[PDB]
């Protein structure tokens, strides 16, 4: 509604303003009275599959697990590597940025001291042991799970992890009822999986879709991630040390170009008029 | 079974069995009568339909209704669905040694709950019977029942030490997560409402606006030990979902 | 002002004048039932309409018929009081007079051969009490009105159902009042389909052809014509200019001498304008443009008479050549358009497999009744019965009106039968909607929803009963006798009474009427529900039927509704809402004539509200001239905007008209969030009456209305002077101007003392008047259960402080005083009824006696020799109210107990103790016992003493009525002799007996004397007969359920005080639970020493957003300050003039308050009484949206010598030092809610067990255990406590030999576990095994 | 079944149409079937005949008087003792169900409100055990001959 409730509760409300607010009040109340039934159904469905998850071994001795990376993508970092790996167990001899500096013999409990040691270094990728990778038959092993969260020590055998998992992810169900690229901070403009090519102006342009814009700080870890589509134009090259507040990439959100990576004569080949193409000329430009 | 007012009550299975065996006897009579084939076919189809309704009423054809114009429930209707034996009688079960009361605020310690004295003698009643027999105060168990019915001073003098070091579970429906069930060490209060420690209200998602509380008393040594070791509110400090604490002052 | 208004005047802060007073609140029920009761010979409403709908009814052969003549309701045999006492429905017999007409086939018109006139009885019709409720089986019950989709035609649409295309699929819908339903639907391929009663879709040509419609005329009705001409060389086409709507010109359009649109070019409006200019109609067309068009008529050649091209066939070039050579220049073709006239009907004929009417009827029969072979006549009979039979189809007047209005027809009246024109018009309207002209209507619009009240469903059930009767009369007349058949013996009254009884009591819409408060009464009788027969269900209802539609404004309040799953399905109509003659809600309004707001009131429905613009009640009127501002806020078309003075057509009657009655009682509503206002209004209905009612200091002004409209108070019918009162009776000598010249003219008001409610609460009325004071018409006499001097008073009001106190109000908890407990501000009385039934078991009849085995005489001290507790005997939990003995069957004697019998020698006789005991934890006093006994069985001496007490009471009250009636009748009995001569020397001197023997005179006095003698003969013989009837009725045997001998009812009165645990709530959604009881010296006090008695959490205000409680607290402080000053100056008695001056100064405080109360007209005694009444604190009225601003509160606090800020410093009661910051303290109206703590207290160690599954029962009433649901099982197995789970699943509930030994070894002090197989698994095994599938256990 | 039983009983030589004779047998078959079957608790044909007569007579009384027929007043029409009328009215009980929705929603059937009145209370079992122990010890406190004679008696 365009007319706002200019009044407040200290000054009271008109009859019209009260009637308008009642719409939203009833909407919210009905949504609350309705969607938690679906939330309870979802919790029951979740707890049904995870009945048999009970820790059975301590170490299944499995191979490599899964990679771990922060959430730097999209915009600013939401959750860093500090809390995404707190309580996990590594799978390989993960090493510090200085070569041949190993802190774990393929498995250790990443309690607070190890998190501090890791964040002190410039490590950004750690491979930890996950439940999906566990090789235990008819259950999971304790080391493939990680330390318990209610206690803080390594989880002991016999504890039913599926039920607590389903309950924990079903509890908040009620509460959840409802062209250009600009750099923000100083860093290194890094292009990953880039098919680089030079435009007519001598700058750098892109000819692929599997390329991502990365912001690398002085330490080496990636801070910001951005998406660049195929056939975009970049105002800066690769490996450029620049500060934030600069529009580096420009592309038309509507026009999608077929830019040719090579240079040479362009003669019209295999376009015969009247069968596949039509003769149309611009009425203002003439080109 | 007979009812108090001289009436009767029965399951619909009696109706379905009567129907199927009536039609089976009629078919048996028809066979030896050398009846025309169309009538015998009609009777066989009627038997098929009757057995079909017995096994699953509203599955093949129209549901057979009783005298109240409601569909008769088959014996497959009462093992399936929300109201069946599996969900209503096997997974979730009515329980003994339990009570309910409104919830009020506590000065209380974190491991204690305020249990009304009027409820305590009822919940633990066999325990008072046994302890009072052991003390030799009443000759027989029926005498002890008389004493607990008179509420003499001795029954309270036995209660205050029966409850001590005997944890008691507290339940607040709906139990969204594992913290909805916790064990507290009872303390006896003159009143009618369950006194709850404010620090656990956040975990219970309970406010003092008329919410109820279900109370359960563990019986065996193993159950009391499990309540003391795993279910005590002192043990539950951090949520199982994630490491942050759950006893934050609200 | 009325006389009893002078005794307490509530200050009103309302600014805008009140134009229309609030209507009678129960009119919605009273008028609806009145229409069902009264006889309307010309009207069709109620019993007359129901009878004339069925009657006359004729036999199958037509040789006889029944003619309904008239009907009459007999006098109800039992009054409401004895109906409630004896547990019988309050009803009256239905007597109907009807006729018999007999026809004979020997004479072509032998109509008159035999006639039968008699009055036959059928059915019992429950009556409506004066208060607008019903009494069914001795229990108070009300029927709520239903809100259902109105009969008529509605059109709908689809939003993304077809994901493949995303098109919008419009559909039409015909829903009659009763009968089969008809639906018209579209398809993504743009074809028309029909559905009957939600069956499979069928092409629409089927229903067209079923009405004897050929293809030619169908196409003519649903399309236009294209003229085709051949001038022996080329094709001439007659062009309509308004047909080329911007399409592509396939060929080069030309004219007589000009060419306009080239090939493959668009046609812009300039070409059509030029075509209109030059007026050229005939244009030449090529063959290529012609192929692709469909013909509109069959064509044959007259040379041989064979078909050339059938209708609805797309012709081609060879077809054109054939038509040309056959000599057919005149050709007509359909007009197809992609934008305005789609070929939906043409496509439908393409999909149609049928060809003639018989095929269509056969297809309809096959669709409706699959499997049964079709028949030549059965198909047409079924089709006629679908929509063209009065008995099996009806649209009703409302349905016909809505149908015609949606069809844009001018007719209002019509027929309830469908016609071909009706279906054709509906289809044409749907096709127009699909094309784009017209708009699909809205389903939850209040113009499309109808209110069905109790009279309507009652008449519907009566129609069902008459249909049941006709089902048997049709055969009874056909097969029965022709001459000796009396109509009485051939009719049956069981079906009609059965149907009406099922509706009254076994239906969903009739439920027990809430009786906690008069407000609960009003808000339950003024209730609108969307459930029941023909309505939604909570599981089915979605969102559109729950949200607040913009048309609810002024008809249905948006604040008062349940918070559960049915939040949008149960509503309550607003204060001023009414009902059309059709059943549509409308709201009053004030007409505006050229900027002048005339006071005449108009009622507009929802459909008419959108046409005009309505100025809201926030506008200011400049002395019946114009408004204050040039631009005035209004609402139109469901939206709000700003309009000039002249545009305004209507004005809201009052600012109170949006909210309902229950939500209107909240003061300062406009300062409350809607969420909390909803819960406050809901909780307001759950208040419990207290020992003494306390007026709300901060009210709204409609308490005086709801209290007198509830009917719980004794209102004076006729004005007069009070002559004599008691605690039970009030008599008034009516003034001479209301004395009818025929009767005494003295009224009796018999109060109702402590009586059980439906919710076990006390009802009493106490006289609020004194001896010898004047009373007026419509004036209150006795206060109701929760009323104070005629004003509704749900709860009490006392000091309240907003401050956190040691955590005792941690989370919405309440801290309460010991002082409030001492003065019983919340003590409530509860009345319980306990029934002891004695039946005749086959082992022997049960007996009620004081002789009971193995019971000490101490427990029998409260029983008389007859075994019944004395009246007034205080009884605690566990005592024996009535001693009942049942014969004991043969009992097996084990070796040990028979050894004991041999040792001690006692023998148990044929006796078993089954006496009624007071349930545990209940203590009270027996206030009444009632004994009913079967006819034939001898009555016990207790029953005899009750009977003689009732006899003496009946005699005494009949005689007292005699004295009252005659004390006024003497004003005519004596005065007639006084007429024609006063004889005061000898008339008054002689006793009244010696008054008819006065001096003899002419025959006129002889006629007067004989008339008076006849009157005295009446008096003699009108009153011994009724005494005899009452005596016979009391001593008459009581009809009881078969198998019982006597029933003893015992009434228990429980006085319940406040405890930690009881639910306390305010009027703003701020509920709570009493946490602890605080000593009086333990709580905060101000410098004056007065301690606050309620302490509330300040933190509950901001997040909850209910600010109205702060304003109410400030008003309470101001009002109590005014009362304190008045009381302080009254204790000294300065001067009556000084009191008058101060009260007058306190009564004019607002800027432009409506009322101007002047005390100069009050006498000294009148002023002193008024000051005494408000000595406890002057009460203040605050309308919902015209309340006092903060400025008035500040002025009132200044008047009372109170701080402007509204907060003062308090000192802690424990340590005694001033708090750091000022704390707001005032008077707030608390409520005592029905959620007591002892009613929710429960605990169970070991008790009853269910029968089929051997598990403990549930519920406090049957001493059931708590339910350990599956979520808590999940929680335990998440903990890992396997042993607690094992005991919770085996030894707690379903181990028959497990729980017993667990009991035994717990008693022996050994808490050892012995598992077992649950019985609930054994029943599952036996059930699966009995289903035909093997199930076993693989043992080792 | 009745029609089959009537076909052979019928003879053309009687000079009557088949329907007249077949209607009697069909009515008898249907009435007997409703008599024996159609009730959870079977009632003999005699007593259901009597209850049908009571229903007809009560309808006839209610047609004229308009009030319920008094059992004392029913003896005049039935010409049989008023105790027989009460006995007849006794058995009119028809079983209802175990799943009648006693409450308002589909959550509380009548089967959940039915108590098992055939189980001894655990207190009674405990008393029996205590009594057994008391008797055992008190008999151990006697002479052997007396103890054995009391037990074996």
């Amino acid at each position: 509604i365009e007319t706002p409730i200019t009044a407040n509760f200290r000054e009271g409300l008109n009859v019209l303003q009260y009637f308008i607010s009642t719409h939203g009040a009833r909407k919210g109340l009905a949504d609350t009275a309705l969607k938690t039934a679906n939330s309870g159904y979802l919790t029951r469905r979740l707890v049904d599959v995870a009945q048999d998850l009970v820790v059975t071994e301590d170490d299944c001795g499995t191979h490599e697990g899964i990679m771990m990376t922060p959430v730097i993508e999209g915009g600013d970092v939401k959750e860093p590597l500090r809390d995404r790996v707190l309580g996990r167990v590594t799978a390989e001899d993960v090493l510090k940025p200085g070569t041949a500096d190993i802190l774990v013999p393929r498995n250790t409990l990443l309690h607070e001291q190890w998190c501090d040691l890791l964040e002190e270094n410039s490590v950004d990728a750690v491979k930890v042991r996950s439940v999906v990778s566990c090789d235990t038959d008819f259950g999971v092993c304790a080391h493939c799970y990680g330390r318990d969260l209610a206690r803080g020590h390594i989880i002991n055998k016999g504890e039913a992890i599926g039920v607590i998992a389903a309950q924990s992810i079903g509890e908040p169900g009620t509460q959840l009822t409802m062209s250009s690229i600009q750099v923000k901070n100083k860093g290194s403009i890094k292009l990953s999986n880039v098919k680089s090519v030079v435009n007519s102006s001598g700058k750098l342009v892109i000819t692929s879709r599997n390329t991502e814009l990365k912001l690398i700080d002085e330490f080496g870890r990636t801070k910001e991630s951005y998406k660049v589509p195929y056939g975009a134009v970049l105002a800066k090259g690769d490996g450029e040390q620049v500060a934030g507040g600069e529009t580096v990439a420009n592309w038309d959100p509507h026009t999608m170009p077929v830019i040719t990576e090579v240079s040479g004569f362009v003669r019209f080949t295999d376009m015969i008029d009247g069968q596949t193409i039509t003769r149309q000329t611009d009425e203002l430009t003439g080109l | 079974v007979p009812l108090d007012g001289g009436r009767f009550a029965t399951s619909d299975l009696n109706d379905l069995y009567r129907r199927v065996i009536n039609r089976n006897n009629r078919l048996k009579r028809l066979l030896d009568l050398a009846a025309p084939d169309i009538i015998v076919r009609n009777e066989k189809r009627m038997l098929q339909e009757a057995v079909d309704a017995l096994l699953d009423n509203g599955r093949r054809g129209r549901a057979i209704t009783g005298s109240n114009k409601r569909p008769l429930k088959s014996l497959a209707d009462m093992i399936k669905g929300k109201q069946g034996r599996f969900r209503q009688n096997l997974l979730g079960k009515r329980v003994d040694y339990s009570g309910r009361s409104v919830i009020t605020v506590g000065y209380l310690r974190l491991h204690q709950c305020g249990l009304p004295k009027k409820m305590a003698l009822e919940l633990f009643k066999p325990f008072i019977y046994g302890k009072l027999e052991l003390r030799g105060l009443a000759t027989t168990i029926k005498a002890a029942k008389k004493m607990v019915e008179r509420e003499e001073a001795v029954v309270w003098d036995i209660l205050d030490e029966v409850i001590r070091e005997h944890p008691v579970l507290l339940n607040r429906a709906p139990t969204l997560h594992r913290l909805g069930i916790q064990a507290f060490e009872p303390v006896l209060i003159e009143g009618k409402a369950i006194q709850l420690h404010p620090l656990v209200c956040a975990a219970y998602n309970a406010d003092f606006d008329g919410d109820q509380m279900a109370v359960h008393v563990p019986l065996t040594l193993e159950a009391q030990l499990e309540a003391r070791a795993l279910m005590m509110s002192t043990n539950n400090i951090l949520s199982p979902a994630n490491g942050e604490p759950i006893i934050v002052p609200s | 002002y009325s006389y009893t208004e002078k005794k307490r005047i509530r200050k009103d802060f309302g600014k805008r004048p009140q134009v229309l007073d609030v209507p009678y609140l129960l009119s919605i029920q009273l008028d609806s039932f009145q229409k069902f009761i009264e006889q309307d010979p010309e009207g069709q409403y109620g019993l007359e309409a129901a009878f004339r709908s069925v009657f006359p009814i004729q036999s199958y052969s037509g040789n006889s018929e029944l003619q309904y003549v008239s009907y009459r309701l007999g006098e109800p045999v039992f009054d409401v009081q004895e109906c409630q006492i004896r547990g019988v429905t309050y009803s009256a017999p239905l007597r109907v007079k009807l006729r018999l007409v007999i026809y004979e086939r020997e004479a072509p018109e032998g109509t008159v051969k035999d006639i039968k006139e008699q009055e036959v009885y059928m059915g019992e019709i429950p009556l409506m009490t004066d208060n607008g409720t019903f009494v069914i089986n001795g229990t108070e019950r009300v029927i709520v009105s239903q809100l259902h989709r109105s009969p008529g035609v509605f059109f709908d649409s689809d939003k993304g159902k077809t994901h493949s295309s995303g098109k919008v699929l419009y559909n039409a819908r015909i829903i009659p009042y009763r009968g089969s339903w008809l639906d018209f639907e579209f398809d993504p391929k743009d074809n028309l389909f029909v559905r009957i009663d939600r069956r499979r879709k069928l092409p629409a040509t089927i229903i067209l052809r079923a009405l004897n419609y050929t293809t030619e005329q169908i196409l003519d009705l649903f399309f236009e014509k294209v003229i085709f001409e051949i001038r022996d060389n080329k094709l001439q086409m007659e062009l309509v200019p308004e047909r080329l709507r911007g399409e592509t010109a396939s060929f080069d359009i030309e004219a007589n001498g000009k060419v306009y649109v080239e090939k493959g070019r668009r046609i812009t409006a300039r070409h059509i304008r030029q075509l209109e200019k030059d007026d050229v109609k005939l244009i030449e067309v090529p063959v290529e443009y012609i192929a692709g068009k469909v013909v509109a008529k069959d064509y044959i050649d007259e040379s041989t008479g064979e078909l050339i091209c059938a209708a609805n066939m797309e012709l081609s070039l060879d077809l054109l050549a054939k038509l040309s050579q056959s000599g057919h220049k005149r050709i007509e073709t359909l007009f197809t358009n992609d934008l305005d006239h789609g070929p939906y009907i043409s496509e439908t004929l393409r999909v149609d497999p049928t060809n003639d009417r018989l095929s269509a009827l056969v297809e309809i029969y096959r669709m409706m009744r699959p499997g049964e072979p079709p028949t030549r006549e059965a198909a047409e009979s079924l089709f006629e019965n679908l929509f063209f039979s009065e008995d099996r189809y009806d649209l009703s007047a409302v349905g016909r009106m809505k149908f015609n209005r949606s069809l844009l027809r001018e007719e209002i009246e019509g027929s309830g039968i469908l016609s071909k024109d009706d279906i054709i018009d509906v289809m044409k309207k749907l096709i127009d909607i699909r094309n784009g002209k017209g708009e699909v209507d809205d389903i939850d619009h209040l113009g499309n929803r109808r209110i069905r009240s109790v009279g309507e469903m009652a008449e519907n059930q009566f129609r069902v009963g008459l249909v049941r009767v006709e089902r048997a009369v049709k055969e009874r007349l056909s097969l029965g006798d022709l001459d000796t058949l009396m109509p009485q013996d051939m009719i049956n009254a069981k079906p009609i009474s059965a149907a009406v009884k099922e509706f009254f009591g076994s239906s969903q819409l009739s439920q027990f009427m809430v009786q906690n408060n008069p407000l609960s009464e009003i808000t339950h009788k003024r209730r609108i529900s969307a459930l029941g027969p023909g309505g939604l269900t909570r599981e089915r209802a979605g969102f559109e039927v729950r949200d607040v539609h913009p048309t609810h404004y002024g008809r249905v309040c948006p604040i008062e509704t349940p918070e559960g799953p049915n939040i949008g399905l149960i509503n309550s109509l607003s204060v001023y809402a009414q009902t059309n003659e059709y059943g549509f809600l409308e709201t009053p309004y004030r007409k505006v004539t050229d900027g002048v707001v005339t006071d005449e009131i108009h009622y507009l429905s929802a459909i008419e509200e959108g046409n005009y613009v309505i100025a809201q009640a926030n506008s200011n009127l400049d002395e019946e001239g114009h408004f204050v501002e040039d631009l005035v806020t209004c609402r139109s078309k469901g939206e709000s905007s700003l309009f000039s003075r002249d545009q305004v057509d209507y004005m809201d009657v009052s600012t109170q008209q949006v909210v309902s009655v229950g939500a209107s009682l909240i003061p300062f509503l406009e300062h409350d969030d809607a969420n909390r206002a909803l819960m406050g209004a809901n909780m307001q209905r759950q208040a419990v009456p207290t020992l003494r009612a306390d007026k709300p200091l901060v009210g709204t002004g409609m308490e005086r209305a709801v209290a007198v409209d509830s009917g719980v108070t004794a209102v004076a019918k006729r004005g007069g002077v009070v002559q004599y009162v008691d605690a039970s009776r009030i008599v008034i000598k009516v003034n001479e101007d209301e004395m009818y010249p025929g009767e005494a003219g003295i009224d009796i008001y018999n109060l109702t003392k402590y009586t059980r409610s439906n919710q076990n609460t006390c009802i009493n009325q106490m006289p609020c008047v004194s001896l010898g004071e004047p009373v007026e018409r419509g004036d209150v006499l006795a206060d109701g259960p929760s009323t104070d001097l005629g004003e509704l008073a749900l709860g009490q009001n006392m000091r309240v402080a907003f401050m956190p106190w040691n955590g005792y109000n941690f989370e919405d908890s309440i801290l309460v005083s010991e002082r409030v407990v001492q003065e019983d501000r919340f003590t409530t009385i509860h009345i319980q009824e306990l029934a002891c039934v004695s039946r005749d078991t086959k082992l022997g009849p049960e007996e009620i006696t004081a002789d009971i085995p193995n019971v000490g005489e101490a427990a029998l001290s409260k029983l008389d020799e007859s075994g019944i507790v004395y009246i007034g005997a205080e009884v605690t939990g566990g005592d024996i109210l009535v001693g009942k003995v049942t014969p004991k069957g043969e009992t097996q004697l084990t070796p040990e107990e028979k050894l004991l019998r041999a040792i001690f020698g006692e023998k148990a006789s044929d006796v078993k103790d089954s006496s009624l005991r007071v349930p545990n934890g209940v203590s009270g006093t027996v206030i009444d016992v009632q004994v009913f006994t079967r006819d034939g069985v001898e009555k016990d001496k207790r029953a005899l003493e009750i009977e003689e007490m009732q006899l003496k009471q009946a005699k005494k009250d009949l005689s007292e009525e005699l004295q009252i009636l005659e004390a006024g009748l003497f004003s005519r009995i004596r005065a007639v002799l006084v007429a024609g001569g006063v004889e005061a020397e000898k008339l008054d001197k002689l006793p009244r007996d010696r008054w008819l023997e006065l001096g003899l005179t002419d025959e006129e006095k002889q006629n007067q004397l004989e008339q008076l003698a006849e009157q005295y003969d009446e008096l003699k013989h009108e009153f011994e007969k009724k005494l005899e009837a009452k005596r016979r009725k009391i001593t008459q045997g009581d009809d009881l359920a078969p198998g019982v001998l006597k029933i003893v009812k015992v009434y228990l009165a429980v006085k319940r005080r406040i405890q930690p645990g009881d639910k306390m709530a305010g009027r703003h959604g701020n509920k709570g639970v009493i946490s602890k009881i605080n000593p009086i010296e333990d709580m905060p006090y101000d410098e004056n020493g007065t301690p606050v008695d309620i302490v509330l959490n300040p933190l509950g205000v901001p997040s909850r957003m209910n600010i109205g409680q702060i304003l109410e607290t400030h008003l309470g402080m101001a009002a109590k300050g005014i009362g304190d000053k008045i009381n302080a100056m009254l204790k000294q008695q300065q001067e009556v003039a000084k009191l008058r001056e101060f009260i007058q100064r306190a009564y004019d405080l607002g800027a432009d308050v409506r009322q101007k109360v002047d005390l100069s007209t009050f006498s000294d005694e009148e002023v002193m009484r008024l000051a005494e009444n408000l000595r406890k604190g002057m009460p203040i009225a605050t309308p919902v949206f015209d309340g006092a601003k903060e400025a008035e509160i500040k002025e009132l606090l200044k008047l009372g010598d109170l701080p402007t800020s509204g907060q003062i410093r308090l000192y802690d009661g424990r340590t005694g030092e001033q708090f750091e910051r000022p704390v707001t303290v005032g008077y707030m109206y608390m409520l005592k809610l029905n959620h007591l703590v002892d009613d929710k207290m429960h605990a169970r160690s070991t008790g009853s067990y269910s029968l089929v599954t051997q598990q403990p029962l549930g519920g406090k009433a049957q001493f059931g255990g708590q339910r350990f649901g599956e979520m808590e099982v999940w929680a335990l197995e998440a903990y890992g406590a396997a042993y607690t789970l094992q005991e919770m699943l085996t030894v707690k509930s379903d181990d028959v030999n497990g729980r017993t030994k667990m009991y035994k070894n717990i008693v022996d002090g050994n808490h050892q576990m012995e598992p077992g197989m649950p019985e609930s698994f054994n029943v599952l095994l036996k059930e699966i095994r009995s289903l035909g599938i093997n199930i076993e256990l693989e043992d080792e | 079944i009745g029609l089959m039983k009537a076909v052979d009983k019928f003879e053309y030589r009687r000079g009557y149409k088949f329907s007249t004779y077949a209607t009697w047998w069909i009515r008898q078959a249907i009435t007997r079937s409703i008599a024996d079957q159609a009730r959870t608790i079977r009632i003999p044909v005699h007593m259901i005949e009597t209850i049908n007569k009571l229903n007809r007579i009560s309808r006839q009384m209610l047609q004229e008087m308009g009030r319920e027929p008094t059992p004392e007043e029913l003896a005049e029409r039935m010409l049989m003792p008023e105790d027989k009328i009460r006995k007849v009215l006794k058995i009119a009980k028809e079983p209802i169900s175990m799943e009648t929705p006693i409450g308002d929603d589909e959550d509380s059937h009548l089967g959940d409100f039915i108590e098992d009145t055939t189980l001894e209370l655990p207190l009674d079992s405990a008393t029996t055990e205590s009594l057994r122990a008391a008797t055992h010890d008190v008999l151990a406190g006697l002479t052997a001959r007396e103890a054995k004679v009391l037990r074996m008696r």
